[PDB]
């Protein structure tokens, strides 16, 4: 309630559910951990920007 | 203190008389006697009521709801009767007391009055209900002759630029209320908060008096300082940066 008016705003919640760790393709957890960071930040700044 | 009574019952003619004597006395007292004089007027409708019955005696037409045509002309010889002459010391000062019939203020008696008298006075009902025992309005009164009722040679030189900051801060004040209103505290700044507490803290201290409480001049402007004290010395633009050296510490 910035004024009078009333206002829709959004959070991001993280539920904490286990991510899909794959490993078996030659062992790429290095690069999939890399994304799954690069990609996250991305994530939040969208909910943000919704 | 010489002092006049007239009764409600009392003959009319009686009430058309008084004012009248009392001014003659106030006259002899201020200028064959070198004393000044402060007369003071209460219920002048009720002069007007009696001034209405004496045309109606006398079989005149009535003018502009119903009051005589010639109201003004009496006002007229009633007031002006004070001032500074040449060659004398006294003086003389005129203070009546009108009564509002219903908030007309293009009522002929109010009007007229302020046609003929220097700046005006209120008392604000709204006050009276919030239990302030000074009833006495600010944003619409005026004085004319401030600018030279004040000075150096006065009682102080600051006086006129804390009464010009301490104007706007109460209606810029009552603006914020105003704001504060709809908008909600919540989208509220700081220096808004402070003007609140400006209000607020004025409303309890420095308007409310007391039947029996006694303040100096200088006890005013002290107390007007300390409201100031609140906004940092930038924040008081009215005053010039002299003043606020001086005082403001």
């Amino acid at each position: 309630n910035v004024a009078g008016v009333t206002l829709p705003v959004f959070e991001h919640y993280h539920e904490g559910t286990d991510s899909y760790e794959l490993t078996g393709l030659a062992r790429g957890g290095e690069q999939l951990a890399k994304l799954k960071r690069n990609y996250a930040k991305a994530v939040e700044l969208l909910v943000e920007l919704a | 203190v010489c002092l006049f009574l007239n009764l409600a019952n009392d003959p009319t003619i009686e009430r058309i008389i008084t004012p009248r004597l009392a001014l003659t006395t106030a006259e002899f007292l201020a200028y064959q006697c070198e004393k000044h004089v402060l007369v003071i007027l209460t219920d002048m409708s009720s002069y007007a009521e009696a001034l209405r019955e004496v045309s109606a005696a006398r079989e005149e037409v009535p003018g502009r709801r119903g009051f005589p045509g010639y109201m003004y002309t009496d006002l007229a010889t009633i007031y002006e009767r004070a001032g500074r002459v040449e060659g004398r010391n006294g003086s003389i000062t005129q203070i009546p007391i009108l009564t509002m019939p219903n908030d007309d203020i293009t009522h002929p008696i109010p009007d007229l009055t302020g046609y003929i008298t220097e700046g005006q006075i209120y008392v604000d009902r709204q006050l009276h209900n919030r239990q302030i025992y000074p009833p006495i309005n600010v944003l619409p009164s005026l004085s004319r002759l401030m600018k030279s009722a004040i000075g150096e040679g006065m009682t102080r030189k600051d006086h006129a630029d804390v009464s010009n900051q301490l104007y706007a801060c109460y209606a810029i004040g009552k603006d914020v209320q105003a704001m504060k209103a709809v908008v909600g505290e919540e989208a509220l700044t700081s220096d808004d908060l402070l003007y609140l507490e400006f209000l607020q803290k004025f409303e309890k201290n420095f308007i409310t008096q007391g039947p029996y409480e006694n303040r100096t001049v200088y006890e005013t402007l002290d107390i007007g300082w300390q409201l100031l004290r609140i906004f940092p010395k930038e924040m008081l633009k009215r005053i010039p940066q002299s003043t606020l050296s001086e005082f403001y510490p």
